């Protein structure tokens, strides 16, 4: 289990998950709020 | 050892570098398992047809075995007190328990006679050998207290079981080819050992 | 020792010192002595309340029949302002209850008539004021207390059974008694209802609905209606 | 030696039998770590108690429904009561939020710091917000009847019964959810139905659960 | 000692110390002593109860050969003094008194020797030698040897259990009393048998009592 936790704290997987999180954030943003131009 | 006529052409009994379930113990274990199964299957498929042939059972019964409904395309019976799947469900859970505890033995001998199982644990000490527990239940009567007659019974079991496996093969093959009862085929080939044969059915 | 079960074993904290025990606390809740004194007090309290209640309801049903004691709350009349009556009630009760509770939480602390300094109650037991509170005593508290607790628990049972009998028949307890006597066989909740996988049945209540008093119209539901059998 | 969740195999390391309901069941070793395990203990306790709440309210309401008391079916009840009353859904929700937040935050920071919540910094109370154990805040408030402070043995037995009935209540509320998701009816209705025909009232008859 | 089969071996614990023993515990249930006493008590329970049952059904079949005991359970099926009584009060008295006496027997099994006296007329007590063996007033004539007594008791009781169950099944099948079934097998042993009557029980499928109907049952999906 601890081995698993360490494997998840490895670098590229963390980069992965953070990017996935951010991207899903912004995609949902555009979904619910389409066509942003100003403000 | 029982049923060994040296009949191992490819030499599967090779002990060196064994493993997995390619291992003489599990191998012969499965052998006798399937053999007993085939004994039971022969009895099951054969009973109702000859039983109706004696008319001692009703004609609503004695349908050809495969027409039970196990393969509904092959035909089903109705009159069953519940649903096919209804039966099948409890059937699953029951056999799950049975086979699981049998395996728990095979992996850890006697290790199903310790956790509380309703007093049926001395019954579940069996022995130091799968396929041959014994115990008060799995050996009701002390039949074979001598090892000579013991191995005699063992060989008889082996021969009977392998033969019954062959019989199941025959049942399936004929019921596929002619699409009739095995008992039907018996009556036929008795009507003509000449004109009622697999050669006729081409 | 006489036990609430012949041939059984009392629990840990139960021995028989306090009257009314015979080794009964299957839940063993009499462990903490603080809460235990608390509960002794509370049980005495309830017992005495209920004894008074059954006595009054009985005697009143007797002398002034046809007046449903259960519905006296509704059908009482008096030229006095009900609001003033309940006010006097609340204040009187707040006083007496705070006195008894202050004495419980702090034993032997209010034993004086705070007005007439001459008057001050001797030392006594919580739940046993006595002295003025018990001026005349025939016999021994040894038996008085056991009889007290016995009669009190019994009267609690009496009161609650009266309430049930009313909700089921609307009759005063004496009326229900005469009814039972009339038909020993058919006057039973047995002969009134039963439950079976096929179907269930329960007797209907006689307490009709929200009672319409002088403008308020009190909502009057039933006590755990659906599960009467 | 204690009855394992699976007879025959040995239990895991971090599973021994110290806490009630331990039958050696962590096939995924989630409790390999002590902190996480203890946290999970508290979480299971909380969730089981919530499920107990859920089952009790459900069954009461369903009885009140089936018998002619006009009680709505639970999954409709929230809407129907907010409609029958003049209440404002968001107001209800936000007050409930306030309350659960404060209390659950107290619990949270007590899990963090085991005893800092009974310091008396609160109005005047002390040790009445002091946890007896993890997930066991036994005090004068969370145990006024003082069951924990007498017969620790029967107390442990009660813990056993607690976690037992808690897992039971969790599976029960899940079951109710499933009964409605399938039949669209009241669980007590479906109950009386299976009573009518166990042979022909079941998921196999629903054909939905098992899709054949 | 003759055992329960020619040549079979006995379990370690079956010694015949209890009557009617023949070394027959194929499923080792007689392992725990506590459960063993539990089960011996229950065995005697069921043996005696079924003994009384066959006795009653037999004598009533003899005297009033029309009641069909299997249907005697109805209020209409009651004698002269009372045949339209309230099953309510019936159940009332019955359940009360039985719960009492059963709690008495239960305290017995729990503490052998605990409640031997009449708790009110305290000049009254029966000495119990054995669990499930009150005697005393329960033995008005004091025949207590005791061993053969117990042997005949347990043996005949097991056999009576069997017979009563047989009567139940035969009634379900042919809808008739064992008297009728025997007269049937005598009029014809070839006819009048299970081979013909099989697969269909006469279960009248949930008759209705004064207040409601009771679901009915059959030992097999014969219908
Ligand atoms: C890709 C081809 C391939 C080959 C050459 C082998 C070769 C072998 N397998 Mg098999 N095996 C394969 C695929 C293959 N396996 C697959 C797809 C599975 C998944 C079901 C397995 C699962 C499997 C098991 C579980 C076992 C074997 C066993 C064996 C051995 C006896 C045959 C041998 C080393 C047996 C073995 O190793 O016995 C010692 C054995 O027990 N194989
Ligand atoms: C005619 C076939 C046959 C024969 C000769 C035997 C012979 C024997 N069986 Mg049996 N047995 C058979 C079929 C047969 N069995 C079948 C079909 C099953 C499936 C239910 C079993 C299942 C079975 C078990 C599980 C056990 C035996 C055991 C035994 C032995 C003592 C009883 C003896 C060698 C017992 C044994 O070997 O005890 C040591 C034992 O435990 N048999
Ligand atoms: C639990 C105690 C209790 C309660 C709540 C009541 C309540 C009531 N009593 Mg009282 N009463 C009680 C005990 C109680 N009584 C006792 C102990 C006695 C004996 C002296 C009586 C004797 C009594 C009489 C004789 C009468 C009341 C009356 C009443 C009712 C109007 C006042 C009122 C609901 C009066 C009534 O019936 O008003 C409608 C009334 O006439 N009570
Ligand atoms: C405390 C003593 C006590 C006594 C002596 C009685 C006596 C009686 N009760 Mg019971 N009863 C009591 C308490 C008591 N009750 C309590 C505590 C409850 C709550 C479960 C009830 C609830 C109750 C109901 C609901 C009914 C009775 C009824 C009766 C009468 C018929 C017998 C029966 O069905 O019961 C009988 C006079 C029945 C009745 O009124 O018959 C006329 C009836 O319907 N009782
Ligand atoms: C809230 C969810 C939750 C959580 C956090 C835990 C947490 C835990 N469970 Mg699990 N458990 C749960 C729900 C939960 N369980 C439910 C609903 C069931 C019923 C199927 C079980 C049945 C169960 C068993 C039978 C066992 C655990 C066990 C455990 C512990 C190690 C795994 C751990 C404290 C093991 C343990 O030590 O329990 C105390 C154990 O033996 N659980
Ligand atoms: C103020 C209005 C009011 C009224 C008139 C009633 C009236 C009633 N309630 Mg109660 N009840 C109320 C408020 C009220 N309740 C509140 C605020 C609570 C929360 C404690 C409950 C909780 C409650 C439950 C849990 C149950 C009742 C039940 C019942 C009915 C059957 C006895 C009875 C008519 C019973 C019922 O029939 O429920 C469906 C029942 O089981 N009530
Ligand atoms: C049948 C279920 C059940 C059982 C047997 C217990 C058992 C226990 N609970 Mg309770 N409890 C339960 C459900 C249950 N609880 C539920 C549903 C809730 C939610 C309200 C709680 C919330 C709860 C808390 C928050 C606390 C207890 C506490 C206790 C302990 C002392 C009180 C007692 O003996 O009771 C004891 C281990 C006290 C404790 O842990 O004392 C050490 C305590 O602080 N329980
Ligand atoms: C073993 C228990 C038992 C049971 C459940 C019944 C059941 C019944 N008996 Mg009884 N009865 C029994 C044994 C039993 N009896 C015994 C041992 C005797 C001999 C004393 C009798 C003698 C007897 C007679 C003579 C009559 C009943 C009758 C009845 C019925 C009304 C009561 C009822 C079906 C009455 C009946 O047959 O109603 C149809 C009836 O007249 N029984
Ligand atoms: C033919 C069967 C039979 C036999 C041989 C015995 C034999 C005995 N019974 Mg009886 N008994 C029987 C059936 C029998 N009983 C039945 C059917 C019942 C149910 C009513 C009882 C209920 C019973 C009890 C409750 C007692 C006896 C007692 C006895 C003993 C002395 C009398 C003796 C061992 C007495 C005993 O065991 O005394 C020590 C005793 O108290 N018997």
């Amino acid at each position: 289990m601890k081995d698993f936790t360490t494997y998840l704290s490895t670098a590229p997987v963390i980069a992965t998950i953070w990017f996935t999180f951010t991207a899903g954030l912004l995609i949902e943003i555009n979904r619910y709020f389409p066509d942003p131009l100003v403000f | 050892l029982p049923g060994d006529f040296g009949f191992d052409p490819l030499g599967l009994l090779d002990p060196v570098n064994s493993g997995g379930f390619i291992e003489p113990k599990w191998l012969q274990y499965s052998e006798v398992i399937h053999a007993r199964w085939a004994m039971l299957g022969a009895a099951g498929c054969i009973a109702p047809e000859v039983l109706g042939a004696a008319g001692l059972i009703p004609d609503a019964t004695n349908i050809k075995w495969f027409e039970s409904g196990v393969i509904p395309p092959a035909g089903s019976y109705n009159g069953y007190w519940a649903d096919p799947y209804t039966i099948f469900f409890v059937e699953i859970v029951a056999m799950q328990f049975a086979e699981l505890r049998r395996l728990q033995d095979f992996r850890y001998p006697g290790s199903m006679g310790q956790q509380y199982f309703l007093g049926l644990e001395a019954i579940f000490k069996g022995s130091g050998d799968a396929a041959y527990p014994g115990g008060p239940f799995f050996n009701l009567f002390n039949l074979g207290k001598t090892e000579a007659a013991m191995k005699e019974l063992k060989l008889k079991e082996i021969k009977n079981g392998r033969l019954a496996m062959l019989a199941m093969l025959g049942y399936g093959a004929q019921a596929v080819m002619t699409g009739k009862g095995p008992f039907q085929n018996l009556v036929e080939h008795l009507a003509d050992p000449v004109n009622n044969n697999i050669l006729t059915n081409f | 020792r006489p036990l609430w079960l012949p041939g059984s074993t009392p629990p840990a904290h139960l021995k028989g010192d306090l009257p009314g025990d015979f080794g009964f606390d299957p839940l063993g809740l009499g462990a903490n002595a603080e809460s235990l004194k608390w509960f002794k007090e509370s049980e005495l309290v309830h017992s005495r309340w209920a004894m008074a209640a059954v006595a009054g309801i009985l005697v009143q049903e007797i002398v002034r029949p046809d007046v449903f004691w259960y519905n006296a709350g509704k059908e009482v009349e008096s030229p006095l302002g009900p609001l003033g009556l309940l006010a006097v009630e609340f204040f009187l009760m707040h006083w007496v209850e705070v006195r008894r509770w202050q004495d419980l939480r702090k034993p032997g602390s209010v034993d004086q008539d705070p007005i007439f300094s001459q008057y001050k109650l001797p030392p006594h037991e919580v739940g046993y004021p006595g002295g003025v509170f018990a001026p005349f005593i025939p016999g021994d508290l040894a038996e008085l207390k056991v009889k007290e607790i016995k009669n009190g628990r019994l009267a609690m049972l009496a009161f609650v059974g009266f309430v049930m009998a009313a909700q089921v028949t609307g009759k005063g307890p004496i009326a229900a008694l005469q009814e039972h006597l009339a038909d020993p066989w058919g006057t039973t909740i047995f002969s009134k209802a039963a439950v079976v996988p096929g179907q269930a049945v329960a007797p209907p209540c006689k307490i009709p609905a929200s009672v319409s008093y002088k403008g308020i119209e009190i909502p009057t539901p039933c006590f755990l209606q659906g599960l009467w059998p | 030696v204690r009855p394992v969740w699976f007879p025959g195999n040995p239990p895991p390391a971090h599973l021994d039998g110290s806490l009630a309901g331990d039958y050696g069941f962590d096939p995924l070793f989630l409790g390999q770590e002590p902190q996480t395990l203890k946290w999970y203990v508290q979480a299971e306790l909380v969730h089981g108690r919530f499920a107990m709440l859920g089952a009790a309210g459900i069954i009461l309401t369903s009885i009140g429904a089936k018998v002619g008391l006009g009680f709505p079916e639970w999954y409709d009840a929230g809407k129907v009561v907010v409609e029958k009353n003049n209440i404002d859904f968001p107001t209800l929700m936000v007050i409930q939020f306030y309350l659960m937040g404060w209390a659950e935050t107290k619990r949270w920071y007590d899990f963090k710091n085991p005893g800092s919540q009974a310091d008396g910094s609160f109005l005047g109370f002390t040790e009445e917000f002091k946890g007896l154990e993890n997930g066991y805040p036994g005090g004068r408030f969370f145990d006024p009847m003082g069951l924990s402070r007498g017969d620790a043995a029967k107390y442990q037995e009660y813990k056993q019964k607690e976690v037992k009935n808690g897992r039971l209540a969790m599976i029960a509320c899940l079951g109710f959810a499933a009964q409605y998701a399938a039949t669209g009816k009241g669980p007590l209705d479906n109950l009386a139905d299976h009573l009518a025909d166990p042979n022909h009232v079941n998921f196999a008859t629903n054909g939905v659960s098992i899709p054949i | 000692r003759k055992l329960w089969a020619p040549g079979v071996v006995a379990p370690e614990y079956l010694k015949g110390d209890l009557a009617g023993d023949y070394g027959w515990d194929p499923l080792g249930l007689g392992a725990d002593p506590t459960a063993l006493k539990w089960y011996r008590q229950s065995e005697l329970q069921h043996a005696r109860w079924a003994m009384l049952g066959v006795a009653g059904v037999l004598v009533q079949e003899i005297v009033k050969p029309d009641v069909y005991f299997y249907e005697a359970g109805l209020p209409q099926n009651l004698p002269e003094p009372f045949t339209n009584i309230n099953m309510g009060g019936l159940l009332a008295w019955e359940f009360i008194l039985m719960h009492w006496v059963e709690v008495r027997r239960w305290q017995d099994y729990k503490n052998f020797g605990s409640v031997n006296e009449d708790p009110i007329f305290k000049g009254n007590k029966v000495p119990n030698p054995e669990m499930g063996y009150p005697g005393g007033i329960f033995d008005p004539f004091g025949f207590s040897n005791l061993k053969e007594l117990q042997t005949k008791e347990i043996k005949n009781g097991r056999l009576a259990m069997i017979a009563y169950m047989a009567f139940i099944l035969q009634a379900q099948a042919t809808g008739k009393g064992p008297l009728a079934a025997l007269s049937a097998h005598l009029s014809n042993p070839f006819g009048n048998n299970i081979l013909k009557n099989i697969g269909t029980c006469t279960v009248p499928h949930s008759v209705d009592v004064q207040g409601l109907t009771i679901p009915l049952t059959c030992l097999w999906p014969g219908s």
